[PDB]
Order: structure tokens, then C-alpha cells, then sequence
């Protein structure tokens, strides 16, 4: 049992093999700061909660796939701002399943869309001068890839 | 802590977008995404080296890990393009020296590569060069090969398939044998090497634990016995020479093939040596009988033993009979290529013709087919119809009808092409090469009308008049590269169809109603559009493509660049 | 007339 | 449940996670040839049986070591020709376990023996010319190691 | 499928044979095993670089990952060998550049290494050099260090212990601080650096997460406070300088030592700073009081707090009293070395002598000792007897009796050595260095008679006449390397004993009944047997060793190579 | 007279 | 004062920052004379490669810190050396190939000077061959070569104006 | 009564008007994060202690100067590293009284010393080329001030 202290003074009681999904929390039981609980003040407590939920479930692949892509897909039914905070968080800790999952989830939103549809569904202002856009478009279609 | 934006996370996510067409879009959403794509793009392919300067490439994508350049037009693979036409790799290797400091893999395809340019590549990239592919290239010698294998000590994959170079010695192979440990794939499949030692090859196998694929020239297979025992992890082997002599009736029969070999093709293999494959035929997923000396009967008997075959390449000797066999034993077949055989003294035998019979058989049996390319001796509208009805998810279909036969069952193929294009709606590449009567202006328009996903097309002897080219031209929403030979169309019609085609960026045409005037092609002069003529020294060729670079500096004398009023 | 098989169709005969 | 077809037409009914110990049979559920059972015609049926027996037992480290080195040692009480066929088999499939134990077992036979004792207990003909033997011996004792 | 042979499996198995002595055998079973060993050998040590050419090394073992060469004779560590004697690393690094393309670790011990030769190593091996050890080398400068730390960006272990070089600047350390991430062990333990910044060392700690061991020069320990906080994973630390001033009575006392530190030695540590160790003394498994300023009383008080101590190095100040302490508190002791202290003005204090009392106490307490090396002020046959009875599995035992004392209790040590050699039958290394009366020809024959496992021996002032050498020479079945100094034996006796010794491949002798003739040593002239003399410019030295290479090209003027009739 | 302690026995005094 | 054993060997005089400056910014340098300086093999390998055929003259004058590897480096990369001097220098002599290298390829040598130096591994044959190839050889100063061994040398050095050294035994 | 959470999980019970000396803690009772105590993770707990001690005493200028310059002077009898941490802390919070005292304390160390004495008593390496040092010295003595 390990204690994780969120970025707003919020202790979290979590199991051994759950907190170890994060190689950032694992490489921190060598020089064990665990004496005062692992201080990770970059994760919102709301987010850290969601991170632990994910790790909890995946470690329960002890009893050994089909129902996971189901829980995973349902776990990602969240809003953008929260998706992004998960990515940042998976990177901050070191959860390849999750960073590889949040990042992939954002990437899945881009895949197949056109440049307009992309900045539509992310609210991004097209700041290209028309010459720049044209050059990039020509490069992409006449020359590279 | 404020609301986290995509911007706080896009540097990270971009590296999970892998598809070249999604990178394309991403790069266009705004200046920042453009920059992140620019700094993280790992692989770039240039379909035509002359399309941009190397400076432009390395400015856009400074951190390439992997590059692939093509030079000469596909036509060059059929001795239609002058040897000196172009495709010089050298400005690209100097740019790699100075500005693509991250490059670990280079694939040159149909280019001129000299010893100087590969000595430069070797020294500049050294231990970082993990893969080099000289793919149908020319212009170098064994000194060049020696140079890269002594300076690039960690090469994982080294390829020379179908390249022409001067062979002065065998020390390149020996140099690999003596120091290389990391080789995974080694490929000199379609090449004349007379001075390399099978001992060296054997010693490479002994030293390269990850050696998975090797393709080779005319080595006596018997000389490779040691090689095969040592190549424990070998999965692919093509080449060698099976030379039977009546003296040893069982010359072979005692081959130890690596236990994993599942992708193979033994050159010159006859019916008497064929059986050495039976012991593990169940395991074979790829077969290359392209250079095999076996008859239509023998094909059926081997094909029959390979239930898990997903790729087969062969000559037309396979026959209708062979296709019928393939039709129900190999249900998993994904790719089939039927090259054309010895077409002078009878079709190799009196079954070595494929026809409506085989095609329609095939269509019904191998419904998983994604790639089908076939030199056929006779077709019927019915066979095209069945292709279209049964094998959806065909991605690449090519049909050429041989000129041997006098009478072709039913010729105008309009209604067949039409149902083919309608049923195989995943089709991205399409080649259709006939004889004059083959397709009418109505059918030509059908091809343009029903091929929304086709990026490349080679059209054979299609149409009857300019009407057809023009009708065709109002379609093909996504046609990027168009190759036509043996068509009647006039200069102004070619010009006008190029204008109508929304996506066209490459045009190669041989045979067309010319005019010494020249000045009719001009009615397609756009900015950035380079038109090159290879004069009638074979009938005049037209090569035209978009380029950000302007007219190539390096044209031969046989190639005339067309510019405004002479 | 592919350039790889034109080399073979003659090394054959 | 997956079907493995031995090199003499012999179907083998085997569990999911058992056949997956072989990364050669695992990388073969991608392009799933499993439609007709996995065709592996380089393993004798007698041998394949022995391989499955080994995999069966190791997968039952679900209920979680001491008794394993026991079964393992007892599993290796076989003859040379059969030991060798197992190695070739573990390499043909891709069972790294079946390997750190069999190979170590063969190496344990070499360890401590002299060059004569080695080719004695493996029946290997010393094919060195006497100069070669001498050079190697000198290198080994005057120069290297 | 036929009966599987060992041959179908040996490539694989060979890589599980790790013991150098088993590889040795395996390489000799037949041509094939020889080849597989040749291509798979990962580490090679050469105890004397002049024993083979680098060409030979890289022909036999082209894929070495790890190399270790020794040069100058051990005697050099005691200022007995001329500086220019040999041990030039340079042909080896040129061989590594060209032919040991796999090398990732180099350890040079007692060799001459120049800046040129390390610039070449750095550039040749670059990012692949994971570990470099300049171990008691000379001949380079900080330019060479800078060169390897800028080209070898991934160095995991970098060592310079006891090397002599010219220090021009501190940039090499700064260059590590700025760009190195991978450092695991950094060792400049016994070295004068006056231009490196403790800030740079601290920043290395902050950047190298796997930094486990660091040994250092005369840095003020207070200046390393930041370093210690940052070195979270530090397990070993030696060096630094503890400089007390009466001004700050508690100068230290507030040291944060990494919580894992368990192998350490603080230089100049007095009794007043000693206590900073108490807080975690239970944890300490290795102690280096070799350069400590503490007295025999203080030793006992510290030793007493270190129950888990398995390695202790110290000067003889430890005293008999200290040995007694060590005898029952530290039962797990595996290795003990008692160097000789300031032996001019009284033994540092009136307890700073170790004797039969300490030795016999030690033999009874620390029965797990594998390595014991001791400069003793007085012995008795009884103490040798107890070593032999109690501490079996001693592997390496060295005893030198100081020359300070006039009377030694009982001197002829024959019966003691005899039971020592008989009880410690695991003994591979043995040194016994006395005074003239110390051992008789009878005892000398005992050493040769009862030491079947001894590979190396340094013999001090043993024997009375040639009778002893010759009797000795009919034993020592496994003696490879023999070092004798201060012995009476004549040239022909030396020559004759060499002839009798089955295993001898290295001989160093100082002090012997010479003869300007020279020609008596000649009676051991074998093929491949190199004899070298270092003339009496200290008494004449004889160095002789087997070599496949022939006589060294690179002798100084101070060294004369002995060849047949002048 | 070892070369490591000869350096120390003098850095001491 | 260093010429009278009054200055510590390690005092200073390291030539290396100067050779790196020569590499980068004195691109016209054809002659270098170092006097009482510390010269290493690295720094003469850099000099040789940086200046190569342009180095007409090198004088290592009472310098220390190098070896015959350095010498070899400069005589193989500086193929047009007119004047090469090592008088009173101290270095480590591992071999004689530097002199042999000159003998085999050098044509331009005008002055060659290792007057006050211990060389035990160089061959008087090589010196003779240098005399035979270097028509402009005007001055040579040498170590303890037996004068009798230089008889060939003297016949071949037609233009010799200066000779110092040798040994009359 | 307000709670201040130091940069190592250390709650501090402090009075109203004491925690208000810091305009950083005062501008933080608007959007009152006080719900979970004011999170200030940039002040060591040892330092935060010393800050509160200072504020405690100065607020007790309610009972209304002479004895203050005394406590102040005695408060500053600390070591350099600690003086500097107080400055950084006064700046992090916003205690104008405290910055004017720590900064002045460091400035008093400089006042009267020569350039050598200054870098002596702060351990600073003189990195001037001699030309630079000369120009600056000339400007200082011949021209400006
Ligand atoms: C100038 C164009 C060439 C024209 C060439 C010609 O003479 C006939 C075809 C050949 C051509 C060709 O590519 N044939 C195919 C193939 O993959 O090789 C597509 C056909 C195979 C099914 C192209
Ligand atoms: C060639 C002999 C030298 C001679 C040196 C001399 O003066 C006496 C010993 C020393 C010798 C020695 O090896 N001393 C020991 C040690 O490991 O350093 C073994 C002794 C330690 C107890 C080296």
C-alpha cells in the first residue's frame, strides 16, 4: 500500500502493483521518498483519481482482453480538456498503456479529418498567410509523401 | 493552471499520427502544427525526384529518419526510357551529408547512383545507415558497395535487386562476412555477380543471428548447403540456381531448408527438383515461380500442396488449369501476378494461356484477393463482370491482353470494365492494356466515371477517338499519375484532358497524333508544369509533371524541354 | 516486355 | 482453443495461452492462418507433444517456483537426440523459456570437462591438424583470457 | 528429420557457457566449436599486452564487446620499473578502430595512453563506448579526457584511478555535467585534480539517475553537500577531503549522506569527524580507512559499529587491538588488506603493529575471509597454523614482514607455511615476503609441494641456497606467474627452475647471483620465450614471458633483450 | 614503497 | 632557466591551444618553430592534418611531450617538408618508421636536424636514401650513428654544407 | 485563523492579521483557496517558519519602534544561504517590510568592501578579461561618479 499526494493536498490510498504502473512512481521507490508519500504536485486530484481508476482496472488483467477495449472505450467518453489533462498526466507519471492511450485517443480524433474539420473540432484559428498555405499544400501534393 | 488546450499536448500527440495522409492534413491546420509536423516527420517518399530541390526537402523535414526517392519513369523498366535520361542521386546525397543528419535509411528507386555518390553517403552516414536499397538503379560498381559495407558497420538491410553496376571484384561480400553482425535482409535477387563466394554468404549466415531474408543470383544451390544450415532464422529465400544433370538423378533431394522458410522461389526449378518443397509446402505463404522451369501440369501439382499460399508470382504457363487449382486450394490468396512467358514458339505448352475460364474461376475461388495483375491471352466481358462481383477489396488490378491471338471472343469490353469498376470500389491502382478494337469511347468514359478512388492508371490501346479521352477526362476525381501508350488521341486532346483532370500531377504518353508544330501541347502550359519530349528516335514520348523547382538542369540531348514560342 | 524477364527468357533458351 | 498440425498430419487440441508461449504461433494469429489450424511441419509429432507438455506446465505458474526447477530437471531426463530436437523446436517456435533451461542443461554438460572429455561425452571427432591445435592451445594459455 | 546432433544446437548453447576456462576447453573440441567460440566470445583479458599482436587478437575474436589489457609488470606499482618501459596502448587502439567494430568496453591497466590514442578511440567508438578504464596508466592529459567525453556521449563507466596525466583545465568534467545522462560509475579516486569544479560534479549527480559509485580527489567534503543530496542512488563514495579547523568544532556533523551509501572511505577523516558515520554504520559493507587520520583506539570504536562489514582496507595502525575488535563484531568479513603505514617515526602509535596476536585472533573470528593481505611487524609459526586451520576458502593470501623489528619471535617459518598451504586448499594467489632468516630450503620446497591451486606467487626473502629454488621447482603444478625479489639464487638456478615448472608463463626476478657473462640465463632459451633484462642502473631485473609475437619492437635504452651468443 | 601511499604519506606531513 | 634543470617539467608551455588556432584561423602558415614547449602526439597529428602539404618547416626546439607517432604523423601528411628539426627535444621512441617514411617519399628536404637526441631505432640506410633523393639537402645533424655507417650517406649528400653529430668510435 | 501549507506537506496554524502581511496570501482570500489551506509549495518549511516569526512580531506593533530595530537586527544574525532564501520568500509572498530587511542585510555585506573582498565573501570567480577590468576601473575613476 502506497500514498500518492495530489497537487492540492489530497492523500490517495493505492495498492502496490497499481502505483507501479507509473514508472515515475516506481523509479521513486529506489530513493524511496515514500516515507512521506510520493509527492506529485502536477496532477489535479480530479485527474489523479481518473489515472488510478485506469491503472486499477488494467492490473486486473491478472485474471486474464475483449472486455478491456470495452471499458477503455467507455473510459474515454470524456471531454477534451479532460482528455488532454490525462495525456499530460500519463506523460508526467510514466504509464505507457495510458499515454499510449490518451495520446492515441486524441490522434484518433484527427485521423481522417480534413484541415478545416480538424480546427473546427478543436477550435483553432487558421493563421496561415495564403502564400504559406499554398506552398504547404503544393509541397504536400506535388512533392513529398 | 488554466483550461488545458490541444496546444498544450499536440507536440506529444503528433508522434502518434502515422498515416502520411493525416500528417498531410495536420500540417495544414495552422503554423504551429505545421512546425511540429516538420520537426517530427520520420519518413518521406518523393515519387519523382525532380519535383522539388533537396534544399526544399531538408528545410521542410530536417529530421527525416527515412527517405525514398524515385527517378526515371516506370516506362524505364521496359526499355522505353534513355539510359541518360536523369535521376541522378548525387545532389540528394550531398544534401543528406549536410542537412539530414538523422537519416538512417535510404531507398533509391530507378535512379543513377555513382561510386562517388555512394562513397559520400557511406562516409557521411557511416554507422547510422541501418538500411540502403539500390532498387533498379544503375551507374555504380563494386567499389561503391565496398565503400558502404566498410563504413556502415551496422547495416541491417542492404538491397541491390535488378540494379546494373560493373563487377570488378567480390570483396564487398567478403567484407560483410568478416565484420557484419547486424544484417537482417540481404537482397541481390536479380543480379549478375560472378566474383562473389558462396563461402562468404555462408559465413554471413553464421554471424548474423537476425538474418531473416536473403535473395541471391545464380549460385548453385548445392553450394549453399552450408548457408542453409547456418541461416537458422531464415524466413525468405529467392534465387540460387537448380542445375540438374542426368548423372545425379537425385542431385538435390537432400536439401536442409531452414525450418521457418515460408517465402521462397528457387530459380530454374524443374519438375524433378520441385518435390524438395513438399515436406513443408503447408507452411509456404509466398511463392515466386517467375523464373521456374516447370510446365502447366507441374504448377497444379505444387499449387495444390500450398493451402496457405497468400502470394503467388508466376509466368502464364500457370494456364487456366493452374488458376482452377489455385481457385479452391488457396482460399487465402491476397496477391497474384501472372507475368508473360516465352511468347515466340508456342505458349511454352498447349495449356500456357490464361483466359476467361481462369479469370472467372479465380474470381469465384480467391475472394480475398487485394492485388491481381495478369497478362491474359483472351478475355470476355463476362470475366471482368465476375471480378467485379466476387472479389471486392481488390486494390490494384492490372490486365494486359497479349497480341498473340487473332480472334478475341467478344471484344468491345465497355460493359465489363464498367461492372468491374463498380464492384471493386476499393480500387486505387488500375491498368488496362488492350488492342485497338478493345474499348470504345463509351467504355473509356466508363473508366473515368466509375473510378473515384484510383490514383494511378496505365491505359493500353483504349478508345476510338478524342471524344473518348475528353469524356474520360471529366471523371477521375483522384487520378494523380496517368500512363497511356498506343492511343490515337491528338496533341490538343491530351492537352485538354490534362486541363480537366483535377488531381493529375504526372503524365507519360507514348503514341499520339503529333505535329512538328509542337504548339498544340502548349495549350496545357500552366505554371509549375514541366513538359518534356523524348523525340521519335520508338514514337515520341511526352513526360509532364508538377514541380516546385523549375526545369531540370540535367537533361540529355535526347530530351527536349518544351517552352513557350520557339 | 519487362526487363527482368527479357533477361530470363533468353538465359532460359 | 487452437489447433496445431504436426509434421506428419497430427492435429493437436491445445489451450489459448499454452499455444501463445510460442511467439511463432502468436505472430500467426495476426494474419490468422488459424482458419485451418497453425501449420508447423518441422516439428515431429512426438516432439511437439513434449513441447506442449512443457508449455502446459509453465502456464500453470498462474497459481504462483521451487517445484518448477524440479519438474524441469525431471523433464530433461531424456536422451541426447531428443534434447537436440527440443532445442531445434524451441527455436522453430519461439519459446525463450524452453531455452534458458535446455541450453543451460547442455552447457552444464560441458562445464568443467576437458576438450577430450567433451568430445567423448558427445561423440565428436577431433579434426584439428596438430599445428592448429597447437596454435589454439598457445593462444589460450599464453595470450588470451 | 534425422537424429538431432550436438552440432544442430551448439551455436545456441555456446552463448550460455560463460566461464573463460570452459570457453577455453570448448574452443578446442574441434574446428567448428573453435569457430563458434571465436565468433561469440564477448570478453577477453590479456595479462601482458606483448604476448600477442593486435592482429592476432582481432582475427581470433572479431566480435569482442569488452577488452582488458595489462602492460607494465606489477613491480611498476612500486617504482621499480622505468617509466618508458613499454605498455603502449596505441597499436591496440588502432586495431580497435579497424577490426573490433563491436567493442563497447575498454580497460587498460598499467599502460601508456597518449592523447592521440584516446582521441582515436573516442572517434572510432563514439556513442558505443559504454565504459573506459584508464587504470594506473600514464601519458595523456585533460585533452584526451575531453575528447572521449565529447565523442562518447553515452559513457556509463569512466575510470582514471591512480593514473598520471597533465591537467591543463577542467572542461572534461564540465562537458560531462552538461550533456551526460547515462553515467553509472565515475572514478578518479587517486588523482590530483585542481582545476575541476565541485559544481560540475553536483550537476552530474542531478542528471545521472543511475549514478551508483563515485570516487574523487581532494574536494572539500563541505563543497559536496549539494552533490550528496542530488546523488539519490549513490551506493559508493570514496575520496574528498575532511579538513577540520579548530574554528568550527562542528564543521561537519550536518552531512546528508545518500540513504544507500554502504561502500565508503572519507580521506583524512579524523576522530572528530568519524561520528558522522555512526547514524548508518550498521549499513556499511565496505570501509576504506587507507587514507584516514585516525588512531588505533579510534579504529576499534568504528569497526565495532559495523557488524555487516565484509570489506576492510586500512593501514597497520589498526593494531592487534583493532584486529581483535574485527574478530568478533564483523563475522561476515570477506576481504581484509592491511597496508603499511608511516614506518619512520614510531609505528604511528604504540599499538600500530600487527602481530601473531592479531593474526590468530583474526583466524578464529572471521572464518569467512576469502582475501587477506597483511604487512605484519612480527610472526610466529603458530599464527600461520591457525590461518590454515580456521579460514578455509581463503583464495588470496599475502604476508609481508616489515623490516622495522630486530627480533622476530621464532623465525624459520617452514612448519607454519606448510600447514597454511595444507588447510587453505582453495588458494590461487599467494605472496610471502620475509627477511633472510625467514625460510629454509626445506620450507621453500614445502611451498612448492603444498600449493596445487596457486596460479601466482610473489616470494620475498625466502630460501638459503639454490637447493631451495630447485626443490620448489619440482612442485607448483599450476604456477603461471612467479615474482621473486631479494633472493640469493644464481642465474643457472633460476634458468633451471623455469625449465622444470610445467605452467610458468611469466617470471619477474630482482636480486640474484648475476655474472657479466650473461650466458647462464641462456640455459632456459626456449622458442617463444622472451627474456628481458633491466640492468643494475636497483639490482638487475629479469623479465621473461611467453609470446606468440616475437621480441617487442619498442624497448627503451634501459632494457636489454637477451638473445643467443652476442 | 607503494606509489599511492607514497603520495599520501607526504600529503599527510 | 629550464635549459638548466631549474624549471619543473610540468610548468607550462603547452602548444595545443596554438595548434588549434592554427587549424582554424592561420590558414596561411607554412612554418612553425616551437621553443621550450610541451608538444603532444595529438597536437602534432592535428598540425599535420591541418597544414599538410603546406607545412614547409617544423622546428621542435628543446620541446618535450611527444613520441615517434607524432613524427610519423607529420612526415606522412606533410609531404613537402623542407626543414624538420628536433634538436635537444625529449620524446618517447617507439620505432623508426618516421625516418623510413621520409626516405621513401620525401624529395624536398633541405635541412634535417636531430642533433642532440637519443634515437636507437632509426636506420642509417634510411638516412643515406634521403640523401640520395633530396637534391637540395644542405644541412643534417644527427645522433650517435657510427660515422662509418654513414659513408654511403656522405657520398650521396653532394650538396651538404653542414654536418654535426655521428659517433667516432 | 488560516492554514498555510509549506512545500513539504507541513500545515501551519497562523492568525488572521499575521498571514495578511503577505499580499500574496491576501489576494488569495478573494478567490479564497483557503478552503484547503493556502497552498504555497515554494517555501521550505524551515523558511516559512522564520517568515511567520517575523510577521508575528511586526503585527505586534499594535501596542505601538526602538525595540524593533533591535529584534530585526538580531533576527538577521543568520547565515547567507538562509538570508537569501528569506529574500526569495519575501518576494514569493509579498512582504514589503521583510524584503527591505533581507535585501538591506545582503547589501550591508557589500557596503565598504573592495571588489576582491566582495567575491571573497560570496565565493565569486572574477571573470573579467584584464582589458574589461581596466576599462571599467578607468570609467569608474576618471569619468563617472
Ligand atoms: C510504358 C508502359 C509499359 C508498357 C508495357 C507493355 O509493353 C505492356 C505492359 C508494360 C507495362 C506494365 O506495367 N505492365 C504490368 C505490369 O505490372 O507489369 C501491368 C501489367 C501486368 C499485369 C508498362
Ligand atoms: C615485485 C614486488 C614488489 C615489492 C614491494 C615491496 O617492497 C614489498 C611488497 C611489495 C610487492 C607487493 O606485491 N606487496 C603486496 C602488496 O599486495 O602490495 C603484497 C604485499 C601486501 C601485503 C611488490
Amino acid at each position: 500500500k502506497i500514498v500518492l499526494k495530489s497537487s492540492d493536498g489530497e492523500s490517495f490510498e493505492v495498492e502496490e502493483a497499481v502505483a507501479l504502473e507509473s514508472q515515475t512512481i516506481a523509479h521513486m521507490v529506489e530513493d524511496d521518498c515514500v516515507d512521506n508519500g510520493v509527492p506529485l504536485p502536477n496532477v489535479t486530484s480530479k485527474i489523479l483519481a481518473k489515472v488510478i481508476e485506469y491503472c486499477k482496472r488494467h492490473v486486473e488483467a491478472a485474471a486474464s482482453d475483449d472486455d478491456l477495449k470495452a471499458w477503455d472505450a467507455d473510459f474515454m467518453k470524456i471531454d477534451q480538456a479532460t482528455l488532454f489533462e490525462l495525456i499530460l498526466a500519463a506523460n508526467y507519471l510514466n504509464i505507457k498503456n495510458l499515454l499510449d492511450l490518451t495520446c492515441q485517443t486524441v490522434a484518433d480524433m484527427i485521423k481522417g479529418k480534413t484541415p478545416e474539420e480538424i480546427r473546427t473540432t478543436f477550435n483553432i484559428k487558421n493563421d496561415f498567410t495564403p502564400e504559406e498555405e499554398e506552398e504547404v499544400r503544393r509541397e504536400n501534393q506535388w512533392a513529398f509523401e | 493552471s488554466c483550461v488545458a488546450t490541444v496546444d498544450d499536448v499536440i507536440e506529444q500527440v503528433m508522434t502518434y499520427i502515422t498515416d502520411p495522409k493525416d500528417r498531410d492534413s495536420a500540417s495544414l491546420v495552422c503554423r504551429r502544427w505545421f512546425k511540429i509536423d516538420s520537426e517530427t516527420r520520420e519518413h518521406v517518399t518523393m515519387a519523382l525526384c525532380y519535383t522539388a530541390t533537396p534544399d526544399r526537402l531538408s528545410r521542410r523535414f530536417p529530421n527525416l529518419r527515412s527517405l525514398k526517392l524515385k527517378g526515371k519513369p516506370r516506362a524505364a523498366m521496359f526499355n522505353l526510357i534513355p539510359e541518360n535520361w536523369g535521376g541522378y542521386v548525387t545532389p540528394w546525397v550531398t544534401e543528406i551529408s549536410n542537412n539530414l543528419r538523422q537519416l538512417k535509411s535510404v531507398h533509391f528507386r530507378r535512379m543513377i547512383v555513382s561510386d562517388l555518390d555512394l562513397d559520400r553517403l557511406a562516409k557521411a552516414r557511416a554507422d547510422d545507415l541501418e538500411t540502403l536499397k539500390l532498387d533498379k538503379c544503375s551507374g555504380f560498381t563494386t567499389d561503391g558497395l565496398l565503400s558502404i559495407v566498410t563504413h556502415c558497420r551496422k547495416i541491417k538491410t542492404l538491397l541491390m535487386e535488378e540494379s546494373s553496376f560493373s563487377e570488378k571484384d567480390g570483396k564487398w561480400l567478403h567484407e560483410l562476412a568478416q565484420h557484419n553482425t547486424s544484417l537482417e535482409v540481404l537482397n541481390f535477387y536479380m543480379t549478375e555477380f560472378a566474383k562473389i563466394s558462396p563461402k562468404d554468404l555462408e559465413t554471413i549466415a553464421r554471424n548474423c543471428r537476425s538474418l531473416v531474408s536473403v535473395k541471391v543470383g545464380d549460385f548453385e544451390i548445392l553450394e549453399l548447403v552450408g548457408f542453409f544450415k547456418a541461416a537458422a532464422n531464415l524466413e525468405e529465400f529467392c534465387g540460387g540456381s537448380l542445375n540438374e544433370d542426368i548423372g545425379m538423378p537425385e542431385k538435390y533431394m537432400n536439401l536442409v531448408f531452414p525450418r521457418k522458410l515460408c517465402r521462397l522461389g528457387l530459380s530454374y526449378m524443374g519438375p524433378n527438383e520441385m518435390p524438395i518443397l513438399f515436406p513443408f509446402a503447408a507452411q509456404i505463404r509466398k511463392l515466386d515461380l517467375l523464373y521456374a522451369l516447370l510446365e502447366t501440369e507441374d504448377h497444379c501439382t505444387l499449387i495444390q500442396k500450398c493451402p496457405n499460399l497468400e502470394v503467388l508470382e508466376t509466368r502464364n504457363v500457370i494456364g487456366d488449369r493452374g488458376l482452377e487449382v489455385l481457385a479452391q486450394y488457396c482460399k487465402q490468396l491476397k496477391r497474384l501476378r501472372i507475368e508473360r512467358g516465352a511468347d515466340e514458339q508456342g505458349m511454352e505448352d498447349e495449356e500456357g494461356l490464361v483466359s476467361q475460364r481462369g479469370l472467372i474461376a479465380l474470381a469465384q475461388g480467391c475472394q480475398e484477393l487485394e492485388y491481381m495483375a495478369v497478362y491474359v491471352s483472351d478475355i470476355t466481358n463476362e470475366s471482368l463482370e465476375s471480378i467485379g462481383t466476387y472479389l471486392k477489396n481488390l486494390c490494384d488490378f492490372r490486365l494486359v491482353l497479349l497480341d498473340r491471338e487473332e480472334r478475341i471472343t467478344d471484344l468491345p469490353l465497355d460493359n465489363g470494365v464498367r461492372s468491374l469498376l463498380i464492384g471493386c470500389k476499393k480500387l486505387r491502382r488500375f491498368a488496362f492494356y488492350l488492342r485497338q478494337g478493345g474499348l470504345t469511347d463509351l467504355g473509356l468514359s466508363y473508366i473515368g466515371q466509375y473510378s473515384p478512388n484510383v490514383r494511378w492508371m496505365l491505359l493500353g490501346y483504349v478508345g476510338e477517338s478524342d471524344e473518348g479521352l475528353m469524356e474520360f477526362s471529366r471523371g477521375c476525381p483522384n487520378l494523380q499519375k496517368l500512363e497511356m501508350r498506343g492511343c490515337c488521341f491528338s496533341e490538343r486532346a491530351i492537352a485538354a484532358a490534362v486541363t480537366k483532370l483535377p488531381s493529375l500531377r504526372y503524365l507519360w504518353v507514348q503514341g499520339y497524333r503529333a505535329s512538328m508544330t509542337g504548339q498544340d501541347l502548349m495549350q496545357m502550359a500552366r505554371p509549375y508544369w514541366n513538359i518534356e519530349l523524348i523525340p521519335s528516335r520508338h514514337p515520341a514520348h511526352i513526360l509532364a509533371y508538377y514541380s516546385l523547382a523549375g526545369q531540370r538542369t540535367d537533361c540529355p540531348t535526347t530530351v527536349r524541354v518544351l517552352k513557350e514560342p520557339i | 516486355r519487362r526487363a527482368s524477364l527479357h533477361r530470363f527468357l533468353e538465359k532460359r533458351k
